[PDB]
RNA sequence: CGCAAGACGGACCAGAGCGAAAGCAUUUGCCAAGAAUGUUUUCAUUAAUCAAGAACGAAAGUCGGAGGUUCGAAGACGAUCAGAUACCGUCGUAGUUCCGACCAUAAACGAUGCCGACCGGCGAUGCGGCGGCGUUAUUCCCAUGACCCGCCGGGCAGCUUCCGGGAAACCAAAGUCUUUGGGUUCCGGGGGGAGUAUGGUUGCAAAGCUGAAACUUAAAGGAAUUGACGGAAGGGCACCACC
RNA sequence: UAAAGUUGCUGCAGUUAAAAAGCUCGUAGUUGGAUCU
């Protein structure tokens, strides 16, 4: 996987989690 | 080829030699920086060289690029 | 190299070995010292003295003739300025960048400039509280450090 | 190349390098002493002066300020010291 | 590793250079790294010379050129075969071929 | 701007020098300086004349450049403005 | 020349330096080879101070002396304008010549047919014969060069500075180097002059050899 | 042939210049700044590097306002395709432009901290100064420009070299290193987990700074060599290739 | 614990193997030219 693309994959995750835990 | 026949060959060709040697010569041209050289050197008493010019500019250089 | 730029110039004056007066210098002590009385009285800088006395009147130090620097006969006179004249003009540069970022705000090389400007002068001035040329509760404040200038 | 050595004379080896880099520091500059046609004394004028001097009895232009070497008014001979 | 001293541009002593559009692909490339041709081009061909310079209605009009300068990136440079590949030894050689 | 006759009389309206001419002086080691001035005739003819010069490689000359200094550059401009007014 | 009025420069020998062109030097001067020039003229070209090419000749000269067994010295010239000297100088001094291409691993290589182990080597131009210079570094082999101001002196010994572009000068230079090595070792004397004269060592074009006879 | 708008500043333009970096290219003017050079000027150690702290910081992005030519994330449609959701085409929103606030990140790179000393050669080039045959312009003296030949000082680089170094690539620094110590800041310690979790802090947001562990694993990696392969380039050959 | 000069004060590294802050300024800290029998 690029480098980049898995990075955008963890914000993604990140911005996910941030919108679950409120 | 290595023989010696044409070592003998080629020594006796280059065994030529004329009456006057090239560098016997009445006047040669020799510049004016040379002349103080010869002339530091002991040797500005000599009478067989001849006063060259020097060049008009320093146009020596091959131009760039 | 320069203390606020990345050039490593060698441009400086080359003090000749001889430490004597000239021989073609027929000015005494005295005569060079009236000279820097005079030219200080006209309102000049000890280096600019040392120029004109250098240019004009051919006094290649005064160091030499007169046995003593020219801040320090000026001292010794009692016509010396106020605050050092390299603090004086570190002041006054950073005054006038100061006049000029106030109407143009825009300029961030400006206020660059300014900020080494400002480094500079507390460097100096602290080096100057050290040496007990400035009291000790001198500052640069850039509210009225016009009044300075 | 055998440093400071009298036996390879030299004057033109140290009068081409830096003045500051010469064995012993000595500046490029010179004092002289003008006459003016117009005028009767001596002037000293340094050679790099940053002034524009005038005639210590009249209102002549001496020399100008340069890059470097000052430039002489014409006619005003100009002889160097020491 | 690196391939060129240079890095296949000519940007020394400078932070930015300005971009260009290749010519073939409009292709952002720096106007340094970017591969220059400048062609000087007779904008009658050799074949239609004698048609044109027989129809003139002048006498030898010499007829005008074209001057059109080329920006290419590497890709389209290497596709178009302007430039191409050299060996280790051979790439180190900034000489421009006999012409 | 008048026919009469059948006849259409002109007048200056332009000049220009061709696309290859102009082309063919811009060469890659030397300085172009370009100058324009919009200056009004005795007529009231307003016009806006560009000019174009070159630096010249000296006959002798070793270096491949002949770039002018920024200040000589601005000297030549102020000398074709000033040329182009006087003229016009 | 050691300051003796025996070894030091004649009239005659100055005169056919001259006349050799053995002085005139290149536009490009080699900074090892500063020590031995005069000084540059306005076209560019350095001269060459003759008496240090004399101190550098005679020193050549006492180098090859002092060799006994005279084939123990090879003489190299990879150029066509000193084949001829070169030869001229091996049969004159009995040196070893290697005229034409010189095999690589000649010094080097035990095994190889022309293999040959000399005590000293001289070369007409270390530019040129950069190979044999080269492969001296290999079997502590000394050299002695004719440089020109542009020479580089790696593994050179003795540099003798001339002009060793010009057909004359080397034919010159080798010829005065036979005749030198020739007076010291004992052979010939230095009361009258030599009966070989320089044109022999010269290098000629065919057409010229054409025309010359 | 005209008018309008908003962008941009070609060719000249370079292994050229300036700037702390990001970056900077129409003319002219104003404004303040700056390096180098020149200096027989002045002060006289005032310096170097830097926790804390601070200024600036491409592009994209956020908020408000103005503008909106072009291009254009998203999106719509047309194609190509087994499929394409992509490449390609026609449009096109945010954006791209400017003003005021935010963000503080880039392969922000020379993947190379700053300051100082020493250690080869050569030819160029940019700025300043110094010296000098000769050629041109100022249509006249000197000077001043444009050339030419050098020298000195900083600068961007280049070529070369058994200086030396290095795993090598390669580097006149990445040298002066087991013959190890000039000064000082930041920073790495097998590969993953992971720049993740969590806490703190900053931000309107996007996110930035700081930053683990359990667990997993014998290699991951660097440089160079020989092969093999290439929808890479250039050649050569056989009527089992063609003409 | 040594081996580990793989925690390097002695004594390691940081172009490409892990690594120099995007860039400057800057207080503390550290370090500071010659010179007095």
């Amino acid at each position: 996987m690029r480098a980049k693309w898995r990075k955008k994959r963890m914000r993604r995750l990140k911005r996910k989690r941030r919108k679950m835990r409120q | 080829i290595s023989i010696k026949l044409q070592e003998e060959e080629r020594e006796r060709r280059d065994n030529y030699v004329p009456e006057v040697s090239a560098l016997d010569q009445e006047i040669i041209e020799v510049d004016p920086d040379t002349k103080e050289m010869l002339k530091l050197l002991d040797f500005g008493s000599l009478s067989n060289l001849q006063v060259t010019q020097p060049t008009v500019g320093m146009n020596f250089k091959t131009p760039r690029g | 190299g320069r203390m606020h730029a990345p050039g490593k110039g060698l441009s400086q004056s080359a003090l000749p070995y001889r430490r004597s007066v000239p021989t073609w210098l027929k000015l005494t002590s005295d005569d060079v010292k009236e000279q820097i009385y005079k030219l200080a009285k006209k309102g000049l800088t000890p280096s600019q003295i040392g120029v004109i006395l250098r240019d004009s009147h051919g006094v290649a130090q005064v160091r030499f003739v007169t046995g003593n620097k020219i801040l320090r006969i000026l001292k010794s006179k009692g016509l010396a300025p106020d605050l050092p004249e390299d603090l004086y003009h570190l002041i006054k540069k950073a005054v006038a960048v100061r006049k000029h970022l106030e109407r143009n705000r825009k300029d961030k090389d400006a206020k660059f400039r300014l900020i080494l400007i400002e480094s500079r002068i507390h460097r100096l001035a602290r080096y100057y509280k050290t040496k007990r040329v400035l009291p000790p509760n001198w500052k640069y404040e850039s509210s009225t450090a016009s009044a300075l200038v | 190349p055998l440093a400071k050595d009298l036996l390879h004379p030299s004057p033109e080896e140290e009068k081409r390098k830096h003045k500051k880099k010469r064995l012993v520091q000595s500046p490029n500059s010179y004092f002289m002493d003008v006459k003016c046609p117009g005028c009767y004394k001596i002037t000293t004028v340094f050679s790099h002066a940053q002034t524009v001097v005038l005639c210590v009895g009249c209102s002549t232009v001496l020399c100008q300020p340069t890059g470097g070497k000052a430039r002489l008014t014409e006619g005003c001979s100009f002889r160097r010291k020491q | 590793t690196k391939k060129r001293r240079n890095n296949g541009r000519a940007k020394k002593g400078r932070g930015h250079v300005q971009p260009i559009r290749c010519t073939n692909c409009a292709r952002c490339v720096p106007k340094d790294k970017a591969i220059k041709k400048f062609v000087i081009r007779n904008i009658v061909e050799a074949a239609a010379v004698r048609d044109i310079s027989e129809a003139s209605v002048f006498d030898a009009y010499v007829l005008p050129k074209l001057y059109v300068k080329l920006h290419y990136c590497v890709s389209c440079v290497i596709h178009s075969k302007v430039v191409r590949n050299r060996s280790r030894e051979a790439r180190k050689d900034r000489t421009p071929p006999p012409r | 701007e008048d026919v009469q006759g059948k006849n259409c009389l002109t007048n200056f309206h332009g000049m220009d020098l061709t696309r290859d001419k102009m082309c063919s002086m811009v060469k890659k080691w030397q300085t172009m300086i370009e100058a324009h001035v919009d200056v009004k005739t005795t007529d009231g003819y307003l016009l806006r004349l560009f000019c174009v010069g070159f630096t010249k490689k000296r006959n002798n000359q070793i270096r491949k450049t002949s770039y002018a200094q920024h200040q000589q550059v601005r000297q030549i401009r102020k000398k074709m403005m000033e040329i182009m007014t006087r003229e016009v | 020349s050691g300051a003796l009025d025996v070894l030091q420069m004649k009239e005659e020998d100055v005169l056919k330096f001259l006349a050799a062109g053995t002085h005139l030097g290149g536009t490009n001067l080699d900074f090892q080879m500063e020590q031995y020039i005069y000084k540059r003229k306005s076209d560019g070209i350095y001269i060459i101070n003759l008496k240090r090419t004399w101190e550098k000749l005679l020193l050549a000269a006492r180098a090859i002396v002092a060799i006994e067994n005279p084939a123990d010295v090879s003489v190299i010239s990879s150029r066509n304008t000193g084949q001829r000297a070169v030869l001229k100088f091996a049969a004159a001094t009995g040196a070893t010549p290697i005229a034409g291409r010189f095999t690589p691993g000649t010094f080097t290589n035990q095994i190889q047919a022309a293999f040959r182990e000399p005590r000293l080597l001289v070369v007409t131009d270390p530019r040129a014969d950069h190979q044999p210079l080269t492969e001296a570094s290999y079997v502590n082999l000394p050299t002695i060069a004719l440089c020109n101001t542009d020479s580089p002196l790696r593994y050179v010994d003795i540099a003798i500075p001339c002009n060793n572009k010009g057909a004359h000068s080397v034919g010159l230079m080798w010829w005065m180097l036979a005749r030198e090595v020739l007076r010291m070792r004992g052979t010939i004397s230095r009361e009258h002059p030599w009966e070989v004269m320089p044109d022999l060592y010269f290098y000629r074009d065919p057409e010229e050899i054409e025309k010359e006879e």
